[PDB]
């Protein structure tokens, strides 16, 4: 079937249609390796948080629900960070400056609020995985352009030889700043809504 | 006095939470259509930050700091969960305040009201305060100034989007994509303070 | 080990203190008192209701339910209520169905109002008088190729108080119906056999309600009659299940019992001296028959009026004896009928083509003052759009155009 | 809400049970894995010391074997630049900077700033080419969040910064904190003098790019003003009298023999 | 005294001599359906019907009770209808002298008459259509009242007649109309004028207010902005001085007074002057043998806000007191946008023409440019003397933001209040249509 | 073809409605007037770039070395071939020719590429091409160093035209300054070609600081022309005998051009006066406060006026009506903000020697907010029925 893991990639993208993961999309997308690691972390954390929130969704009072959800999310992220620091030290060094951004990524909390609080556990897990895939689509597309045009590299591998290295390419210094990410996301949304006219916002 | 004025100006302009540091972007891009809605959300964010930074200052300095309670005990692995718990309780109270007294703003916010908890600027401000080792008074001033800068940013974006009623934007860009472009141009404008030390 | 105990105890205490602080001032911002929701308004006759609910749900519980059609979400917009004290703001979703002038009077959507404090309503006395009946089926004859004629009677000699153009809601339970169980005479079953319509079936899981219009006028004492079309799946999608409510009503036979909810007021004829023009097509014959019979017989109005009916073929026309008798009795009524696509076996001579074209070419083109007369409308959506375009080109105003979009 | 979730008893039980479970799991993970995290950090520090020295290594076993063989830590008194007694391998200069009420610097003798303290005894690493001391690695640090690096000089000192320079701990903005993630920037340090004929600090972080072939000049960080300034302040201080000045004077004079 | 500083007096050629002459003989008159805002007619006549003076021709569906009567006695010859059968004009051929007669009173009883009696007489005569409401510039509902009736006794329009010359011939009728208005108001009567002397009403609730300055100092919207600001809760009625003379004549003699004095002026008029005519007169018959040869445009009203009088519209409008004639400008000029411009008028100083003071121009109907988007060089603020933000309001009108426009002051305005903004616009926007669309929306949703 | 006829002729249309008479002014007239007002600055800029380059070249090289330098640069040997000379006794004709060899390719590139983008967007959205791109292109071509690469000029004009204007609907429909957005794109993308000490004089192998960089180092006593050995005077900076961006150097020429369009009513004297007020106030406050380590504190307002791109920005780029405030009080506030921001970036930001393009782009973000404040006061006045 697999009709649920693929909807939030193009039809219900968390960044292009919902506005839910923007800050890290601006932060981590200068390198494809960092974007890939962040994609995996967000997808894993959202899946597990959705599962655990749906497991106890019928016992959560409405006046402590934010506290319950955030306690679960923060505990998961902290445990993952400790495990990475103990067993995957290099990956941990990659994600160390961004660990606190994973907790406040609006995708995790928004999917727990919108879906997990009213859905079944396995569907909530699948929803988390699919929204992570849609997040990673945008992250990898933006990081491709940013890394290639700002450093002539893809995943750290030399693609465009630089003038300082005896090559011909002069890196673009605006690709190492946030405005380039803003513009790339805007043009990506333009293309997506050109191919999906149903997502065009009404003139009224 | 000059110390706190310098800190306040730095928090508002030199280290603006939105057009520097690029934090709290989701509601900044979504809820900037109307100046008055943005103004109310900015007031709410100011209040939350101004209570959050000093309370987490006290909690860190009395409980979570190394050797704060018992010699040889850290408890600093609980920082993030404690900080987010404080913010979550505050937004829980703010939700019923807005439901009782400000129904228009409560309805305009929608699903973004409970997501004020994970507005990245508030958690980032608490973290910056702990990194910089502020005092209680410095925490109060810093949380207030960071909120003020974020509100100034969103109100300016709402003013531009209101002037853009005369624009003719292509349909694929109408709304979100053009707002992304607008925020990028705003960041360009704010790069005027990049190398000043305040 | 010591640091683990300290961590768990301290974190648990911090969370407990925060939650206690939340519960305090949850007790102060969220009221738990009673509500004086004055449903009757002037006599402050209220209902005891727990807060946090919805206005339409409380109304349904108290039994003075309003004309709801979709259960919430702001889609239908038919749950109109008037509030003069209560919720201090109107939801923007309501503005899609509420104008500024309406909101100034106090109109609101019952499915969007949140029960938070005391309020008073000004529902019309018609709502206070609505009540429920269980009817007896007299006959369920077939009048056209896809059209039925259901007739009901209210027991104990009572007659429902209704006006021409009004409608009722009929309740149905959960029931699985097979298309082969219907009864259709030999004249109208030729197309059914040709298209093999009997192989379908319908299933109902939970009870549903639908709105329907009467085909009689108040002088028909104790008898409620209706015109219902079969909800056959579209030919372009043969693999779609057919309709539920229409199939259930079709399955009704003579002698069975049915349960109606009461008359509702809509699509009335304004009492002026202007000429009336009734344009109907397809299954929209019931409101036209009600209006025309009411006008000619009950109040015996002398206003000039006429009826224009557009059918598909000669087999689908009915009530011809009634219309001819009305025309012969009263010289102020003249009616004409047209067929969109007559069959060769029909041997028809007369008006053909679309009814709006026939009306424009025969009556409205040479009319002195088309704008000075009133138009009543019931038929397919495409025919509705066509006649509206024609009348607007003739210069007729919206206030003089009345229609009920029952859906062909 | 639902059932009896609004009940005070239900709310308190739910939150207390969740807090117990979450804090137990978090605390067990944090306290259990501390030793492994510390070992990983120590191994990463022995690496990048090997890397700055130019000794190629990969894997924990190879790194540890090449250490304790090619490198021997030593203590330095800073004030006089004379060697101090042993136990160099297990010295914590970062902690000694705070404890023992060690030297606190006047606001006029700062530069790198946000250090506010100074260990009276530092640690240096001498890389051995068999039995002789070929050159020495100097740890220096300065502000810009908190930036720690490994400066590399030869036995001549004034005339060669050897094999380059590495940052082993920083938290600057990615895409603008490219002082480590770009080996091109790190390669520009090879052959720089650190001093002039007058024997005073001369390293300059040239804004806009240093001229080709210039001595004492290394390109700044594009779009990273105040981080280039922190890097400049680090060397301004640690090459001065309050830093490795006396030690580097003893070197080039006979300290390393 | 109120002095207006921001504004413009258009230095167009062909100013009239302020001396009244007898005009041509008129054989056809009309009532124009489209010049009454929000009006849907109900015909009471048919082609070939004989009519009297003050006999009802049609009625308003949207304003019950309001009657539109015949200026003259004669026969109905045309009922012209446009797209979607919109009533364009009802043309009557003059013949005979039959009329409908009403009650007459003495001069000293007019100020004490009953408001219901005054309303009944005005509505039956058809003179009620002389009043317009602010907001929305509509004929008042016949059961409504106003606390402010504004009399327009001045004219700042280009090539306009001098109200003093007209009033001084009809002083008794002007004062009688003022007395009737004082009885009708229930608030005050505002006689807005220039500094020169006019006949005066002795009633204490009739006040004279002097306005000084260029156009639009003589506009009723300017007067209301400065004396009685209008909104949804405060509504004023306006009426011009010739209609006040007509009201006085009606209540003094019992007969409908349909004589008008208009100016026939413009760059192609041989002898610009004031002429005596009748309400709704044929402009083709009036400007016969008065115009230089060539292609011209006849306007009912002024060059700023008037109606192009061609075909079924070639008749004097109800609220118009002048006829303008000027040439049609269709030539294509090579580099005409870049010439020094000694004979080019502008409110900017980018042409040589402003250096010659007292120059008059033979202006034509050319648009001196193409349609473009608004680049705000500050022209709107030069000609707009009311307390508004004109650029922001005009951008509201362009974008279709009716709520924002109503906040910014669109309810206080008529189409004639934005004519100078249309004039000085470099992008060639027509703002009166945008204002009317906004006002129609506001009224429909109101 | 239709392209030439539309620009050369007047449309020949009549009014359809409303005001049957119109003003003579139109957008084409407005734009061409602003375009012609920078011609004195452009001619002085070409002549000055040529003269600066010739002075530096003859300072550096001599004889056969100078001949070899000339033979290896197409600008130099084209100036020699067309009749000029690269010698120290060169005239104003030689200097203007050498400066034209630098300005004309930049301007041609910018005009062609930006016009391509405008024509594409107008064809797709089915509108007529308007003016405004003339002003945008000539201003962008005048605000760059003489040595700028042509591919970088193309990228900058592309960013400014597409990202700042066309995506918002074109002329009249945006909020940000397009030419300054393109300049900012260049500034943050390729700093080595639009800043530093190798970029502002077009002499091969010549290194020189310019006046704002020299004052930041040593005050008024550091202002020396190293190509000629002379001290830079206030009259030199006012007349324009200094290096920098092509069309910025002559405050006198910019003032002559600005007087005409201010008198015409095209540029806003309220904006210009606000800029002057903000500049004077902030610089005088810095002068009164003083500093022992920052020499930028003791620069007076009249030295602020003649250095950098301040006069160019104030007279031609802050006066852009579409990017500014739409009210008079807002215009005063908008100008004051620009002036304060420029002096502030000049003095207390050591990353940048100038702050004019950043200052105007910053104020573009706040112009709608000033208008909003003014309009809310107006709305309150209305609700009170005025008096
Ligand atoms: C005031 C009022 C008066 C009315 N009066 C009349 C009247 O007098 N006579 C009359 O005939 N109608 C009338 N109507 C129309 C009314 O909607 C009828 O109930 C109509 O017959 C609807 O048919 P139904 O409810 O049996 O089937 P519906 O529930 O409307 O469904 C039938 C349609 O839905 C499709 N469908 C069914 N199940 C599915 C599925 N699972 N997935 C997808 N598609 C599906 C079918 O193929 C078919 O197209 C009136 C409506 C109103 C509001
Ligand atoms: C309108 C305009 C705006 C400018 N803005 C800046 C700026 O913001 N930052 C900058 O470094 N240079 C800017 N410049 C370039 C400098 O003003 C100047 O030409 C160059 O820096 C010469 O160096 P100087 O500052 O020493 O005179 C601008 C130039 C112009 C014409
Ligand atoms: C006085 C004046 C100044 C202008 N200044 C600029 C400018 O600095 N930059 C620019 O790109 N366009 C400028 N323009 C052109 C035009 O107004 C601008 O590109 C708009 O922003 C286009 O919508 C100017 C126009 C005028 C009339
Ligand atoms: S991810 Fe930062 S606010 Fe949404
Ligand atoms: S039930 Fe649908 S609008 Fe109320
Ligand atoms: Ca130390």
């Amino acid at each position: 079937l697999k009709k649920s893991v693929l909807a939030p990639v193009l039809d219900n993208n968390p960044i292009a249609l919902q506005v839910l993961g923007v800050c890290s999309a601006l932060a981590v997308t200068t390198k494809l390796e960092t974007a890939f690691v962040m994609t995996l972390a967000v997808m894993f954390v959202t899946a597990l948080s959705n599962f655990f929130v749906s497991l106890i969704r019928n016992h959560i009072p409405n006046s402590v629900r934010i506290i319950v959800q955030m306690a679960i999310i923060a505990s998961l992220v902290i445990v993952v960070d400790q495990i990475l620091k103990a067993y995957l030290y290099d990956i941990s060094k990659q994600l160390s400056v961004f660990v606190g951004l994973i907790i406040t990524n609006c995708i995790v909390m928004g999917r727990a609020e919108a879906f997990a609080m009213k859905s079944e556990p396995i569907p909530s897990f699948i929803d988390g995985i699919g929204n992570g895939l849609g997040y990673g689509f945008v992250l990898m597309t933006v990081g491709f352009f940013r890394e290639l045009l700002g450093s002539g590299k893809l995943f750290g591998l030399e693609v465009l030889p630089l003038i300082s290295n005896g090559g011909w390419y002069q890196p673009n210094g605006l690709m190492l700043l946030a405005p380039s990410a803003f513009f790339l996301i805007g043009f990506m949304i333009w293309a997506i809504r050109t191919f999906k006219p149903e997502q065009v916002e009404a003139k009224e | 006095m000059e110390h706190y004025i310098s800190l306040l100006v730095k928090s508002i302009f030199i280290e603006n939470m939105a057009l520097s540091f690029f934090l709290g972007m989701c509601t900044f891009l979504a809820v900037s259509k109307k100046v008055k809605t943005s103004f109310g959300l900015g007031i709410a964010v100011i209040v939350v930050l101004t209570i959050s930074v000093p309370v987490n200052n006290l909690v860190y300095n009395l409980v979570l700091k190394p050797d704060a309670l018992v010699e040889g005990v850290d408890l600093s692995f609980l920082n993030f969960i404690t900080f987010i718990g404080v913010i979550a309780a505050l937004v829980q109270i703010l939700e019923m305040i807005l439901d009782r007294f400000f129904p228009p703003l409560y309805n305009a916010l929608g699903i973004f009201l409970p997501l004020i908890t994970v507005n990245c600027a508030i958690f980032g401000g608490v973290s910056f305060m702990v990194q910089r080792d502020y005092s209680f008074a410095e925490s109060v001033v810093y949380g207030f100034g960071s909120g003020v800068g974020w509100m100034l940013a969103i109100v300016a974006l709402a003013g531009i989007r209101e002037k853009m009623k005369y624009s003719d934007v292509p349909p694929g860009l109408r709304g979100l994509g053009i707002t992304f472009i607008t925020a990028g141009l705003m960041a360009l404008g704010f790069m005027s303070f990049s190398g000043v030390q305040l | 080990m010591s640091t683990i105990i300290f961590g768990v105890v301290m974190f648990t205490l911090i969370i407990l203190a925060l939650v206690l602080v939340i519960l305090f001032a949850k007790s102060k911002l969220v009221p738990t008192g009673d509500i004086t929701i004055s449903i009757n308004g002037d006599p402050e006759k209220a209902i005891v209701t727990q807060p946090g609910g919805k206005l339409l749900t409380a109304l349904a519980g108290a039994g003075v339910f309003v004309s709801s059609a979709c259960g919430g979400g702001g889609s239908c917009g038919q749950c109109r209520v008037k509030i003069k004290s209560g919720g201090g703001d109107i939801l923007p979703t309501e503005l899609d169905h509420i104008s500024k002038g309406e909101a100034r009077e106090g109109e609101r959507l019952a499915c969007q109002v949140a029960v938070k404090a005391d309020m008073d309503l000004e529902l019309p006395e018609e709502i206070f008088g609505v009540k429920k009946w269980e009817c007896t089926v007299i006959s369920n004859d077939n009048k056209a190729t896809f059209i039925k004629e259901l007739k009901l009677a209210i027991p104990d000699g009572e007659s429902v108080p209704f006006r021409a153009g009004g409608y009722i809601q009929i309740e149905a339970p959960a029931h699985h119906v097979k298309y082969a169980d219907f009864d259709v005479p030999e004249k109208y079953r030729g197309d059914w056999d040709k298209f093999n319509l009997f192989r379908y079936e319908s299933k109902v899981d939970e009870p549903i309600i639908r709105a329907y219009s009467m085909a009689n006028y108040p002088e028909e004492f104790g008898i409620i009659m209706l015109n219902v079309r079969i909800a056959t799946p579209p030919p372009n999608n043969p693999n779609v299940p057919p309709g539920q409510m229409s199939s259930y009503i079709w399955s009704l036979k003579a002698g069975d019992k049915c349960t109606i909810s009461g008359p509702f007021g809509e699509f009335f004829a304004k009492d002026t001296d202007a000429e009336m023009v009734f344009i109907g097509g397809g299954a929209g014959m019931a409101p036209m028959r009600s209006h025309i019979f009411d006008q000619l017989k009950r109040l015996k109005s002398k206003r000039k009026m006429s009826y224009w009916y557009g059918a598909r073929s000669k087999r689908e026309m009915f009530y011809v004896e009634d219309f001819d008798g009305l025309a012969a009795e009263n010289d102020n009524f003249v009616w004409h009928c047209a067929l969109s696509d007559p069959q060769p076996e029909d041997n028809w001579t007369g008006y053909t083509g679309f009814i709006h074209n026939v009306l424009y070419e025969n009556y409205l083109k040479d009319h002195e003052a088309p704008e000075d007369c009133e138009y009543y409308m019931c038929g397919p959506p495409m025919m509705n759009a066509a006649v509206i375009n024609m009348l607007k080109n003739l210069g007729v105003e919206e206030e003089n155009i009345l229609l009920d979009d029952f859906g062909g | 809400m639902a059932s009896n979730n609004d009940s005070i008893k239900k709310t308190l039980f739910v939150v207390i049970a969740l807090s117990l479970v979450c804090s137990i799991i978090v605390s067990a993970a944090a306290v259990g894995l501390r030793d492994k995290q510390k070992e990983n950090a120590a191994l990463d520090k022995q690496s990048k010391i090997l890397q700055v020295a130019g000794i190629e290594a990969k894997g924990s076993k190879q790194i540890v074997e090449l250490f304790n063989k090619s490198i021997e830590p030593r203590l330095v008194d800073f004030n006089t630049g004379d060697f101090v007694e042993g136990d160099a391998a297990n010295y914590d200069q970062r902690k000694a900077a705070k404890e023992a009420s060690e030297s606190i610097k006047l606001t006029a003798e700062q530069d790198k700033a946000k250090i506010q303290r100074r260990a009276n005894v530092g640690v240096v690493y001498l890389v051995k080419d068999g039995d002789k001391t070929s050159k020495v690695i100097l740890p220096v640090h300065g502000n810009g969040l908190w930036s720690m690096m490994y400066a590399f000089v030869a036995v001549e000192t004034d005339g060669n910064t050897v094999s380059g320079l590495t940052y082993y701990e920083q938290g600057e903005t990615p895409g603008l904190g490219g002082e480590v993630e770009n080996p091109a920037w790190r390669a520009q340090w090879v052959g720089k003098k650190l001093f002039d004929e007058n024997h005073k600090p001369a390293i300059k972080i040239v804004k806009g790019g240093a001229p080709q072939g210039s001595e004492h000049g290394v390109d700044g960080l594009s779009g990273a003003y105040l981080t280039s300034n922190g890097v400049q302040n680090t060397f301004d201080f640690w090459l001065g009298d309050m830093g490795f000045g006396p030690f580097l004077t003893k070197v080039r004079d006979g300290g390393l023999n | 005294m109120i002095t207006i500083k921001k504004g413009l007096d258009l230095p167009i050629a062909g100013t009239p001599s302020q001396v009244i002459s007898d005009g041509k003989a008129i054989k056809k008159v009309a009532l124009l359906g489209e010049e009454y805002v929000g009006m849907r007619p109900t015909m009471h006549v048919r082609v070939g019907d004989e009519v009297k003076k003050a006999q009802i021709l049609f009625e308003d569906k949207k304003n019950p009770g309001v009657k539109f009567t015949s200026p003259v006695s004669g026969k109905v010859v045309e009922i012209n209808r446009g797209a979607k059968r919109v009533l364009q004009s009802v043309v009557i051929e003059v013949a005979g002298d039959d009329q409908v007669t009403f009650d007459k009173f003495e001069a000293n009883q007019l100020a004490s008459l009953n408001r219901d009696a005054i309303k009944t007489q005005l509505v039956e005569s058809g003179l009620w259509t002389a009043f317009r409401t602010r907001p929305f510039s509509k004929v008042p509902a016949i059961d409504s009242t106003s606390e402010a009736i504004f009399v327009t006794a001045m004219d700042t329009n280009p090539l306009a007649a001098e109200p003093t010359v007209v009033i001084n011939e009809q002083s008794e009728a002007f004062v009688a109309g003022l007395d009737v208005l004082s009885a009708l108001t229930t608030g005050k009567v505002y006689v807005c004028k220039k500094g020169t002397s006019l006949p005066r009403s002795q009633q204490p609730n009739v006040e004279e207010h002097v306005f000084d300055g260029p156009h639009p100092a003589g506009l009723a919207g300017t007067h209301m902005h400065f004396l009685y600001p209008v909104s949804a809760d405060h509504v004023a009625w306006s009426i011009n001085y010739q209609d006040v003379i007509a009201v006085g004549q009606l209540f003094l003699t019992g007969e409908l007074y349909t004589q008008r004095v208009v100016s026939l002026a413009g760059p192609v008029v041989n002898k610009p002057r004031l002429v005596r005519t009748v309400m709704g007169a044929s402009l083709e018959q009036l400007v016969d043998s008065e115009i230089m040869p060539g292609e011209v445009r006849i306007i009912s009203g002024s060059v700023l806000s008037g109606t192009k009088a061609t075909g079924p519209h070639a008749y004097l409008g109800r609220y118009h007191l002048q006829v303008s004639v000027l040439r049609e400008g269709r030539d294509k000029e090579l580099f005409g946008w870049a010439m020094p411009g000694k004979n080019k008028f502008s409110v900017t100083r980018s042409f040589l023409g402003h250096l010659f003071k007292g120059q008059v121009y033979n202006m034509t109907t050319t648009t001196n440019g193409s349609d473009r988007s608004m680049v705000p060089i500050g022209n709107y603020e030069k000609v707009m003397p009311l307390d508004m933000e004109p650029t922001l309001l005009l951008r509201d009108l362009c974008a279709g933001d009716s709520d924002s426009a109503v906040r910014l002051g669109a309810l206080e305005l008529d189409e004639e209040d934005l004519a100078l903004c249309t004039f000085v616009c470099p992008g060639k926007y027509e703002y009166g249509q945008l204002l009317r669309e906004c006002l129609d929306k506001i009224e429909k949703e109101g | 073809y239709e392209a030439a006829a539309t620009l050369f002729y007047t449309p020949g249309l009549v009014t359809k409605r409303s005001s049957h008479v119109r003003d003579s002014v139109d957008l084409k007239r407005i734009m061409i007037m602003v375009w012609l007002a920078v011609f004195p600055a452009m001619f002085w800029g070409m002549y000055n770039a040529g003269g600066q380059a010739i002075a530096a070249l003859n300072h550096l090289y001599s004889g056969d070395q100078l001949a070899a330098i000339v033979a290896g640069n197409w600008h130099y040997w084209l100036t020699e071939m067309l009749g000029g000379t690269m010698s120290s006794d060169a005239g104003w004709g030689s200097k203007m020719l050498l400066g034209a060899t630098y300005f004309l390719p930049i301007y041609a590139t910018v005009f062609i590429v930006g016009g391509f983008w405008e024509v594409l967007f107008c064809m797709v959205r089915k509108h007529e091409v308007n003016e405004g791109f003339f002003v945008t292109s000539i201003l962008f071509a005048l605000i760059v160093p003489p040595t700028l690469p042509l591919w970088q000029a193309a990228l900058g004009i592309t960013f400014g035209v597409v990202v700042a204007k066309e995506v918002f609907g074109g002329t009249g429909r945006n909020f940000l300054n397009p030419a300054l957005a393109g300049r900012a794109f260049l500034f943050f993308a390729y700093p080595a070609q639009i800043s530093g000490d190798l970029v502002w004089t077009a002499a091969d192998g010549y290194s020189g600081a310019t006046a704002l960089s020299q004052w930041a180092q040593g005050g008024a006593g550091a202002l020396i022309n190293n190509a000629t050995g002379q001290t830079i005077t206030w009259m030199d900076a006012f007349i324009g005998n200094i290096p920098g961006s092509i069309g910025e150097v002559s405050t006198l020429a910019l003032m002559i051009g600005a007087a005409f369009i201010v008198y015409m009513g095209i540029a806003s004297w309220r904006i210009i006066g606000g800029v002057m007020i903000g500049m004077i106030l902030l610089s005088t406050l810095f002068n009164v406060i003083g500093s022992d380590t920052n020499a930028m504190f003791n620069m007076p307002w009249h030295w602020h006026l003649v250095l950098g791109g301040f006069a160019f920005g104030m007279f031609f780029m802050a006066t852009d009506p579409v990017s500014a405030s739409f009210t008079n009080s807002g215009k005063w506030a908008y100008g004051i903000l620009i002036g304060v921001m420029c002096v502030l970036i000049r003095v207390v930001n050591p990353a940048y020697p100038e702050g004019m393009m950043l200052a105007i782009l910053f104020a573009n973000l706040f112009a709608p907010l000033f208008d909003h404040v003014v309009v809310e006061r107006n709305i309150k006045r209305r609700l009170a029925r005025y008096g």
